[PDB]
């Protein structure tokens, strides 16, 4: 029977679920963004005040990982919500017409910004766009940085390099993925605000885009 | 943009904007008329909305006269507008030779009114049908009329949401000339046949007139005896 | 959007619109007219459409007064509202010289009410052709008359979407002055050969009229000995 | 865009200008009315809204003759005229008949009055709900109407932006043939249901009509025995 | 967009819906005049078309009295509707002095009812040419009168598809005062002039008038003659 | 666009047109009126604006007649127009009846006049508010009126770009039953707490009315002893 | 005969066959993605609790491969079955108009949003767009992790490399490319259910896009 | 002579000439993509059952080898019969006009479907477009495996690499081009069914885009 | 609570969170990028000056390495700050509607120059769209330039190269990377001031995008 097919589909991810998230968003969420911030300015500090010699290509610094690894995670979590709230909205974009498209233009305009969060903030695609990369630093942030910073570790290590400058980049490879975790957790956190505030001005049309009263037939 | 204005056809010949009016005759509720042995007789369901409207009052079936009647299905003001032309009308006609001897003419009156609705930009087409029955000089008469200015006489027919299930029920079951209680028995099955199952059948308005005599309303209690 | 406008040409001096109220009357179903000996006919194809219709009521040909009948193809409520008009014009014609002298006036009036509509911005044109056949005083007369206000006589046409298969069919087979009955059996012939194979054509409409006398409508019996 | 002219259908049949002037009888403060025992009454919220207006004039309750009044909702503007006319049609009746025997014909002209104004293109509809409560030679009457002159008639109802709260509390708790002051507790009671809690109810407009009596306004000081 | 409404000029000064006009009359068959001695003549093409056509019927040479001719190219209904009016605004200067003095005044009121309808929108131009021929008080004149209202007095011109090939043709060989007969060979050779070769001309319409005399029409053998 | 045409609704139903008719009245310089111990009185600023201008011409401030004045903000031109109507109208009710019983109905026909020019396509709203105040039968009278036709009966208000600072003053200040003098002052006050601190204000007009006189309009030495 | 191969056509691919699909997707299908959303979670716990040597780069971990393998077998059918709608809407276009396209648009939307789930959720194509790739992981994602662990598995392997932060990287592929299938199955779960909206509240215009009342041509 | 010559075009690429095609794209056609499907998966069993030593990098199973061959030459013989209905339409384009192009709009329509078959489905480019190649494997298929195979086959042969993930590649290579086939072939089918449709449907104004009766001239 | 949460957000960062930006960047921020232009220009001609060896392979220029790190410790600032501003406006955008959008307008084009300020300008992405780079450095100028010139160290030092236009080079890469901070800095200067401008003319549109005046309704 098709109306429970899409009853079913309707009964599992209700206007709670994404409430749920909206809730979580506002307090924990942007509290951990928060940490991460303190905990990456922290790290930045460190090594802005450090002199790198050859001893550091030899050993990937702990603190570094921990701040990196610790943002994946709530990327991580950040995306999984975020599909929740996707999942509210698009299972109610109702039967196509070319009129009374009012609430299911709310309806695509919340989809558009969860899609920007998703894609371009959180940077979870494996290719991005002809947009770029908007973002300070994706996802896969970890790795991204592993890259570079294996890549000047062999350089240096093998004889290895006499350049001066290649010794100070893998400092500023250091530096910089902390500076990018700052950046990235603020824009982050404009973002998640302005999906609570798009969310909680306009859910009723989220979840009932149409009301039609036929006062008017008989 | 074949789709904006009255007076523009597609490509194909067609106006989409009476064709859009028809819609709103859809979204009425299910009325139907059918002839018997020496009459005719209107059924209207009526989609009972509350316990704080008054039911005696405003309700489908009008008469036009007390040999002529109509049900509509559709916009409820443009159905108001078009009942009353349709009074006005039977009452020139009468005053203009003394009786009304064909109703085909004063159902023709109206649909050259809603006609021109669809020919002349600057107004929309009435979002109505209309099934008028009665008894004139030819006999017991049943017409439709629809948002075009299309009429067509029937044996038996049916306007608004539930009009195919309505018409093909009768298609399969309908025969002339039944005496008045199988008739309306007929007709009782058929719009319960257009229901969602698991959908009860409330009190719908039932009118008639045999030859020789005036329309009469059944009245709540003689309807339920058919429920 | 030179396209959209009855008020419009095209670039190469062409009105879209015109055109397209021009197909309207291709979703008709076929109708055609002969000449034969001292007289002229009319067949026309009617789509029966449920038993629940009534029949022997509404049908395609119409009298215009006792000399003269139209077919209509198209929008219904258009081909209704100028029937209408063409009944009202004769018999004004009448009331001013006392009789109907030539036929072919009687459809320019009806064709410049149909060029008006492709003039004047506000309207649409009528969505209609019609075939009108009659006997006059220069003889018996065949004319058609399209969306455009386009006029022409022939001695034999069709209208409607069958039209291009009647007319080169009776461009193959027709004969001047044949006698009603084999007049009769071409035309059902002609509007046979415009069906779907495997589709049976129903019974028709046919009238007919010859010098010295009034139209006369063949009832369904009539008509089926031809079948 | 089925959206932007009074004269446009949507492809569902819909007229959405009509709905949007729906929407504006929204933004009206909350009214409503209701029968009693040999009775009908009318409550209106005032959105009172600084010390510098004159109270004890403007205000919603409209008296349409000494037997039937109204209240609006919508645009201020839209609604002083829509009353003039209901005053001025009311008194073309008793002129020429000598006096008002159902008031469901008043309440007829001012929703076709309405209709009028969703059918032809150069007017919008006015943005204006009334209801309409008196006595007539049926007994007590109350109507509403609306921008698409929809008419119906009630045992209670309300217009405004509290409407829903104020009808779904009337489906509970309504009781017919009440003694006036517990039909007037009763609508107070309503009335202050459809607030945000956190907010009080000023004093209302208050108007009733028992039969073999004129429309009785009360005062201030009567109205907030209630409160 | 300088191109879709008859009241907008172009930059350059251009009234391109009116142009546009213009090409409807090159979709016509080709039709000329001539002045020969003491007299001037009329010769159309018809593009004939099914022998189930009336041909003595539908042609191009219409008389508007005795003395005057015209023949016309374009859209048909609008040539008839012109004719017409050719033909009533004879009669009225008739009525009004007794005769007609000056046939470029006649050509001149047609010319201005064309000129009308490309300068008020609402409407859209005339798709038609007329060339006029006839004898008054002047002598034998030529006109012809375009969808701008243009008029041009002529020795010879043509109207239609086939007007160049024609006017150049009788820009070689024309000779003023000719005899009828020579008059009408030239005219049968620039014609054939103009058609796709491998295309055989078949019998057109020829009309002529001569001072002192009304018009008459060459019936069809005598037109063989020439062929 | 739901934006650009008086007739249009926005899905909110707005009339954004006459929303913006509203911001005209924004641009022109402040006015107030209130009610004092038995009287009414205007003030209005005077936008001053040249020396080459002629003072004791153009102003603000105009009797209706001798019992009833008005203010103006917004399109000077429209004001003009609006007064002009306000003073025959006035003097049709005089002719009708002897003299003006309320003063309500002055303003109110006014609002209607204003109120047309939000409902009919073809025209725009009048960009104006008007403060109307004088002495009729029911007392002393203050009132407003605005693009929209929407009119309010104050104690005190203001018109014009200043309104907000001088209704909130009024809102704490204001009492009931001043002399003149205190009401002047008040007024004063009002007006003075609306401009740019380090701007001074000019003389500005001031008329008053008492029950039982005529309106007097303060010369320029009378009010700068209030300055 | 033409009528004849429309006819064919249609016949093979009816409404039960595409309403067969809608079907799976909302019982098996999402319940599959669900299982190889947890099977990809479980594997990453493991790795994330891992230190690794250089032993790690001389086997490839078969509970990754088997996690991958599942993942890329559930995209194979869903693929086919997306292709068995394609083809019931497809070949029920009708005859080109430029009006009576109400139903046309209802298909072309819901061909949209199909061509999306294959093209861009999926990964199917052979070489993606200016749009990027915006899905976290493709249909290929077997080969995908192969190419990037190898790399670095020779680099190790050989003197292999020295760098601290290269054996890191290894570990961070086996990590992220797990990461990428919880992220991908959420992403296509919220696509599936899409579609199962789409599909049941528009089929009726779906097979007919068209029906034309000539109650007003006689 | 130009209207001969005009004549002589039309004349040998006719309406039969196109019929032709989509009949045997109704019955051969798609039969044959049908069995190179089946092929294509049971090759794609066997290698799924298989373990993968250094003897697969020395030689080249010839079982993918062969259904590789026989989708390029369905592909090859699809944009042969593609391009008879292209020049069928193209060649009866009419005099350019800004009205009367409401059958034109039909040739235009057709011949972007069948322009999308042969640049986009059957990938017969040389290089494809911002669009990306939306199909999983195209024309030039049998190329393409062996250019990846034989990279990783030089890897492992050579001193050959120690990668254990470069073997299993191999074997991922060899899977994954069946796989390709499978999906391409259900794709190509889709397709295929969608232009016998679009034909079929409008054919009568891809041969005649215009008619225009002068009943209303004399 | 819907409203509170709405409330909460709007408290924590009101209109003179977004003023104090305004004022710290028409004061302090715009003399810190004037001194990092004379910075930069001043120790450009210091290099102009210069003729290179192999000497200045063998060390990384301090001077150059402290204007760079200037100008992104400002960049940095500079993006922190310009999120204050564009979380002030986002969590203001009203509820989603057709039509009294004039101030929602005003809010999308204030919007839109801070991002092209942060995107752009900053170069704060990861990867750059389609666009390009217009800004003459981006805020990992310290990073492009140490891996610029760490290449050509590299050649240089090894035997060495023996291209004189390599070494050359080297000194080019030092005057370029001072010359592209001269003219990014004024690129910033003006888009600093531009946004100062654009902000404090249509404040009161970005709190309250609408006044809806209820005068007209009773």
């Amino acid at each position: 029977k098709r109306a429970a097919l899409i009853q079913n589909l309707r009964d599992s991810y209700t206007e709670t679920s994404s409430f749920a998230v909206i809730e979580e968003w506002a307090a924990g969420t942007l509290q951990e963004i928060e940490g991460i911030a303190k905990a990456a300015a922290e790290a930045h500090g460190v090594i802005r005040n450090s002199t790198y010699g050859r001893a550091q290509a030899e050993k990937s610094p702990e603190q570094l990982l921990g701040v990196l690894q610790r943002y994946q995670d709530l990327c991580h979590n950040v995306y999984c919500q975020a599909e929740t709230i996707r999942t509210v909205i698009a299972i109610r974009i109702p039967e196509h017409k070319e009129a009374d498209n009012l609430g299911v233009a709310v309806q695509h305009a919340v989809l558009k910004i969860i899609d920007e969060l998703e894609i371009k903030t959180l940077g979870s695609g494996e290719k991005s766009g002809s947009g770029g990369a908007p973002t300070p630093i994706g996802m896969y942030a970890l790795r991204e940085y592993l890259s570079a910073r294996s890549t000047v570790e062999d350089k240096l290590l093998g004889g290895g390099s006499q350049s001066p400058s290649l010794l100070l980049e893998l400092r500023q490879i250091d530096a910089d993925f902390m500076l990018k975790v700052e950046l990235a957790t603020t824009h982050l956190s404009t973002m998640v605000r302005a999906v609570i505030n798009a969310y909680l001005l306009n859910w009723k049309k989220l979840i009932q885009p149409r009301t039609g009263t036929d006062h008017m037939y008989s | 943009a074949y789709d904006r204005a009255i007076t523009v056809f597609s490509p194909d010949g067609r106006l989409f904007q009476v064709e859009y009016a028809r819609e709103a005759v859809k979204k009425g509720s299910t009325a139907l008329g059918m002839k018997f042995a020496n009459g005719v007789l209107l059924i209207s369901d009526k989609k009972v909305r509350s316990r704080l409207i008054e039911q005696n009052s405003i309700e489908k079936i009008q008469l036009i006269d007390d040999y002529v009647a109509a049900v509509t299905s559709g916009l409820v003001a443009d159905a108001r507008v078009l009942v009353d032309f349709a009074r006005i009308s039977a009452q020139q006609e009468k005053v203009t030779y003394g009786s009304l001897v064909n109703i085909e003419n004063l159902v023709k009156r109206v649909a050259d009114q809603m006609q021109q609705y669809t020919q002349y930009g600057g107004v929309r087409p009435y979002g109505v049908s209309l099934i008028f029955a009665g008894i004139d000089q030819i006999g017991p008469r049943l017409f439709d009329c629809d948002p075009a200015g299309t009429i067509n006489e029937y044996k038996a027919t049916a306007i608004g949401s539930g009009k195919d299930a309505v018409v093909s029920f009768l298609e399969r079951e309908y025969k002339e000339n039944l005496p008045e209680k199988e008739a309306v028995t007929l007709g009782i099955k058929a719009l319960k046949s257009s229901l969602e199952e698991g959908e009860e059948l409330k009190a719908p308005e039932i009118a008639s007139i045999t030859v020789g005599n005036k329309y009469r309303i059944y009245d709540q209690e003689e309807v339920k005896k058919f429920l």
